[PDB]
């Protein structure tokens, strides 16, 4: 029941995976995968109800 | 059974890696997550927020509320600056304790551009135009508009719009800026000039305020995480 | 999982002003560089990885250090064992780390480092020492001795730790009782109302939900006591995993003071820098 | 149809502003109703729409030149407003977002701007050595709200210790510097560009419900970015008003009234 | 200082419960709270250091509680020798220490 | 624990506390006081290991204290007295240690082991 994926090579010699295997039945046991995607800061830096492009006046 | 060989860094606590680890309570009903509003998947997020900057830090205004407002008036003297930034984010005793520069102070490297935003808080009536500089290093610090006009610079008319954006570029010889002090990877000055002046008309304060504002672009990125100066515990 | 790449921008003179913005609609103006001056097409390998929260919160953090101690009794009195309720907020570092956040839900992994030395210059000879951390959830009983019945850890959780091998390590789940742990929380446990008998009666603590809310842990040594002090300390260090955060705030400016928001001493954050000089 | 044009709705009251700047949404989410799937408790919830979702009016802060700011907290401004304050007394759990909205006018010849923060949690220091010790009616003010002040006055009394707070402005009363306060939700009334600001708040807590009494889940804090400045005198004061109206409000276990000890 | 009764009264052989009220922070907040004995002319003696613990030396009929911000100590099999003074201390915040009124204790 | 073993109105009164070195070294040292019938005071907190004092709120301005590692004592003034300060003071060690970690890196300590005192009398 073995989990690959891919590793993200910063230094290469002269794709590369790695095995990760969770050897316990709760989740809090489990590594940290650190695959996690990026968001939209939208919900902070434009929180308008009337959202506006940036090439408009903004008033 | 198996023939095992133990590697070196057996029995060792690294604190950063990512080992399982036994549960002490185990089959623990955990409460189900619910749609909080304002998740945060990285932080700079936070760093694209724009907030303000302290910028006057003088002996008697630093630590009131006269930090974060530069004084403008129709008396002024043209040929002298403003303000003057040094531009390291988080050494830079005005842009350090900014939200930037305190996501800034967690990191040792940083790259990408900068907005500065200045927000014109006179009267209606009040109108002029301003300069606002931004010189990569190497070269003296601009003591003038004419040394300053020569860089990247962006001409401010204070109209109903009452804002303005100067991106600071990223131009450097190193694919990461050091967060600290460093000489060889010093990010340059940022100098404000009047050109034209501020007019008033009769009946209307002839001295006015102007706060200033600094968040990061859409291709800021830093990478080693490190301990943070500016807080302490006594013994 | 790179950035956005910088598109190449040429010359502009156009009734678009992007420049011009309001800062008092609340939205940031979201320019690029090629808005405002002209740009060459740069690729960007660069990557917000380590700026994600699992990587600013997956370092070990001291939060205690537990003293123990086990001698022989004498005329001076000993400290045959200790407790601690397991709080992060007597540590100044991780406390404003997880103060940039409102709201926070995460599954939580101990590490305990222990060790012991010896303080009488005259005998310096001592066995091994077994070191039994038991947690103690809230409402449970405590133990009134280092050898009391409540060692006998039936249902409570215990870490039995030999000395010299490699640091005790457990995981711990998202235990608490909201859908997130309240990092600040803007109230009180209790109203105090007009028919109450007396204010004692309804006074209670600001920004304290609960008093003992995750329990207490206690430490002693399961040997029996050496003809010469040896004088033991635990470091606890937390390091939270899978970690979810809700509503930035800004950091601490000031320094701690207690467990609340409170500032006494300093409140002097800023330097001296003049406004002309660079 | 320009943005600075705004009218709001809610009830029987409405809003006409003719220079907004506009409306912030605070984290993108518009208030709702509780949903199936996170429904904690399992009594049917009271709904009453119209009879809470009004538009309620504070008393009228007056900006004087030498003032420092003002701070309220929701629900708590709310106690006294109407079916929402009696409500909140007879039930023990409430859920509302709220719309809140700064009414600040002057003229073209006046100068100053205003900074209306929206703060989740705002805890708020207290005036003494003894921590945490500011009581429920100081840490309550209601309608009348607080003020903040210019510097740490410590008070050092040996009976009575008066147990309130002293929230210091550039520190926003919590410790936080007042130029990162920009990554709370926020608006800013400039007098020149815009006389009114509107924030959308939807219901933050780690719980699906709470009990309002015992809790105050917002914070609204009005501070003075730019001092106001008015045509060669010193007595120049101008008023500002805060509206609130409370948005798809639930209350869910009903009970004998409460009667706090203010 | 924390309240507490001024005197109580009792035979020899009852069990006697002598209560020290504080507020909050204090007995309520900390785990510190403590009891002390003095007999006329002599000098502190503890009795009790935590809240229900007792030191060496000190006999098995002194008993301690908490219950909020009130703390309780329990004498039973009340002796002619427990005659004196009970002292209650605990810890208040920002690190001051704060005794107790005194109660005397007087065997009928 | 030797406690120097007074009476004037108004002026101010020094007192002295002398004890073993370790416990000099090791251990805090408290100042109670009591007044007859008026039940224990405290006074402040002397920590020769770092020469950190704490006063009480009744006594910060008017208590002054001080360390001697040479002779193994510390000593308190009264810098002036009125006529409620006739009380007995004592001179407490704080040697018990409790089970309770303080915040979470120190340890808390009671008081066991206590002087004899002195008696001061203020009044003409
Ligand atoms: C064998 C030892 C087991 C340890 C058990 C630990 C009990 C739970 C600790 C959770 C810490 C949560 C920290 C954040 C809480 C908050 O901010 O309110």
């Amino acid at each position: 029941g073995a989990q690959v994926s891919s590793q993200k090579v910063g230094a290469h010699e002269n794709t590369i995976n790695y095995t990760t295997i969770n050897y316990y039945k709760d989740s809090a046991s489990n590594a940290a995968s650190k695959q996690d995607y990026s968001q939209d800061p939208s919900k902070f830096t434009e929180p308008l109800k009337d959202v506006l492009i940036k090439t408009a006046p903004a008033l | 059974g198996l023939p095992v060989l133990n590697t070196p860094g057996s029995n060792q606590y690294l604190t950063s890696d990512n080992h399982q680890s036994p549960c002490a309570i185990p089959e623990f009903d955990v409460t189900p997550p619910i749609d909080i509003p304002g998740e945060v998947k990285n932080m700079m997020e936070l760093a694209e927020i724009d907030t303000m900057i302290p910028l006057n830090l003088e002996s008697t205004k630093r630590n009131t509320m006269d930090m974060y407002r530069v004084t403008l008036s129709d008396s002024a003297d043209l040929s002298q600056p403003i303000l003057c930034l040094s531009l390291s984010p988080a050494f830079d005793p005005r842009l350090s304790h900014t939200m930037l520069g305190e996501v800034l102070n967690y990191y040792t490297h940083w790259a990408g551009s900068l907005k500065f935003t200045f927000l014109f808080c006179g009267s209606m009536m009040a109108t002029g135009k301003i300069l606002v500089a931004y010189a990569p290093p190497g070269a003296q610090p601009p003591t003038s508009r004419k040394e300053a006009m020569l860089g990247t610079h962006v001409i401010w008319d204070l109209g109903l719009q009452s804002s303005c954006t100067m991106v600071v570029p990223w131009i450097s010889n190193v694919t990461y800026r050091q967060t600290t002090q460093d000489s060889f990877t010093e990010g340059g000055y940022i100098s404000m000039f009047y050109q034209t002046r501020i007019v008033v008309p009769l009946s209307t304060p002839k001295s006015m305020s102007m706060l200033g504002f600094v968040s990061a672009c859409n291709d800021f990125s830093v990478r080693l995480l490190r301990d943070t100066t500016h807080i302490s515990q006594s013994a | 999982d790179s950035l956005p790449d910088t598109k190449a921008s040429g010359p502009a003179h156009s009734k678009e002003v992007p420049a011009l913005t309001a800062v008092e609609t609340g939205a940031t103006n979201p320019l690029a560089p090629s808005d405002t001056v002209q740009t060459r097409h740069v690729v960007q390998r660069r990557s917000r990885s380590e700026s994600t929260i699992e990587s600013f919160f997956a370092r070990g953090a001291c939060v205690a250090i537990i003293e123990v101690d086990n001698e022989q009794p004498t005329t001076r009195a000993q400290k045959l064992f200790a407790m601690w309720r397991i709080t992060y907020k007597d540590t100044v570092q991780l406390r404003r780390k997880l103060e940039f956040f409102t709201y926070s839900r995460f599954d939580m992994e101990f590490t305990f480092v222990v060790t012991a030395n010896f303080t009488n210059a005259n005998n310096g000879h001592a066995l091994n020492q077994v070191y039994q951390i038991m947690y103690i959830p809230p409402g449970a009983p405590t133990p009134k001795s280092w050898d009391d019945y409540t060692w006998q850890t039936s249902s409570n959780p215990s870490i039995f730790y030999t000395y010299g091998a490699a640091p005790a390590r457990i995981s711990v789940p998202y235990v608490g009782l909201a859908n997130a742990y309240s990092h600040f929380y803007d109230g009180f446990a209790k109203v105090p109302l007009k028919t109450d008998a007396n204010d004692q009666i309804g006074d209670s603590l600001y920004s304290a939900m609960t008093v003992d809310d995750f329990g207490v842990l206690a430490v002693r040594v399961v040997n029996d006591h050496n003809p010469t002090k040896v004088t033991s300390k635990v470091r606890i260090y937390m390091k939270p995993k899978h970690v979810r955060v809700w509503c930035p705030r800004p950091p601490r400016a000031v320094p701690y003071y207690g467990p609340g928001v409170d500032y006494r001493n300093n409140l002097d954050p800023l330097s001296e820098k003049g406004l002309t000089t660079y | 149809y320009s943005d600075r044009v705004l009218q709001l709705t809610l009830g029987n009251s409405t809003i006409t502003t003719q220079e907004a700047a506009n409306s912030v949404v605070a984290y993108g989410r518009w208030p709702e109703f509780i949903r199936d799937d996170e429904a904690n408790p399992v009594d049917q919830p009271t709904e009453p729409d119209v009879a809470t979702c009004r538009f309620y009016t504070l008393d009228t802060v007056m900006w004087g030149k030498e003032s420092k700011g003002w701070w309220w907290k929701l629900p708590d401004a709310l106690r006294d407003m109407g079916l929402f304050g009696q409500n909140m007394y007879y039930h023990y759990l409430g859920r509302s977002g709220y719309t809140v909205h700064v009414q600040c006018n002057a003229s073209k010849f006046h100068q100053g701007a205003l900074g209306v923060f929206a703060i989740p949690e705002y805890c708020l220091a207290g005036d003494s050595d003894k921590q945490r010790y500011t009581s429920y009616a100081n840490a309550n003010p209601g309608e009348r709200g607080g003020k903040f002040y210019s510097q740490f006055n410590k008070d050092n009394a040996v009976t009575s210790p008066k147990r309130e707070f002293c929230p210091v402005d550039y520190l926003l009363g919590c410790g936080v510097l007042l130029g990162n306060a920009f990554v709370y939700p926020h608006q800013i009334i400039n007098l020149r560009t815009n006389n009114s600001a509107t924030i959308v708040l939807p219901y933050v807590n780690a719980l699906a419900i709470d009990s309002m009494v015992k809790h105050n889940n917002w914070g609204i804090a009005i501070l003075p970015l730019s001092p106001l400045d008015f045509a060669q005198d010193s007595s120049v004061e101008i008023p500002i008003t805060v509206t609130i109206a409370p948005m798809c409000s639930e209350f869910n276990g009903l009970r004998n009234v409460t009667a706090p000890k203010f | 200082a924390l309240t507490q009764p001024a005197s109580v009264s009792g035979s020899p052989g009852q069990s006697i419960t002598i209560s020290c009220t504080g507020t909050i922070t204090d007995i309520g907040y900390y785990n510190y709270v403590s009891w002390y004995q003095q007999h006329p002319g002599k000098a502190p003696k503890l009795i009790i250091f935590d809240v229900t613990n007792r030191p060496s030396g000190v006999s098995d009929r002194f008993s301690g509680s908490k219950s909020g911000n009130t703390a309780s100590l329990t004498i039973s099999g009340l002796q002619a020798e427990d005659e004196g003074d009970y002292y209650c201390f605990s810890h208040r915040s920002n690190n001051i220490r704060v005794f107790g009124g005194g109660t005397k204790l007087t065997v009928l | 624990v030797q406690s120097g073993a007074l009476k004037k109105p108004g002026a101010s009164v020094k007192f002295s506390c002398q004890a073993s070195g370790f416990t000099f070294t090791t251990y805090d040292i408290h100042w109670v006081r009591q007044a007859p019938g008026q039940g224990l005071e405290w006074m402040g907190m002397i920590s020769p290991s770092r020469d950190s004092t704490i006063y009480a709120q009744k006594f910060q301005g008017r208590v002054t204290m001080t360390s001697d590692t040479s002779t193994s004592t510390v000593y308190m003034e009264l810098t002036s007295l009125r006529s409620e300060d006739t009380a007995l003071y004592y001179c407490a060690t704080a040697s018990r240690p409790s089970a309770w970690v303080f915040r979470s890196l120190y340890t808390y300590y009671y008081m066991d082991v206590w002087g004899t005192g002195t008696t001061v009398t203020v009044s003409s």
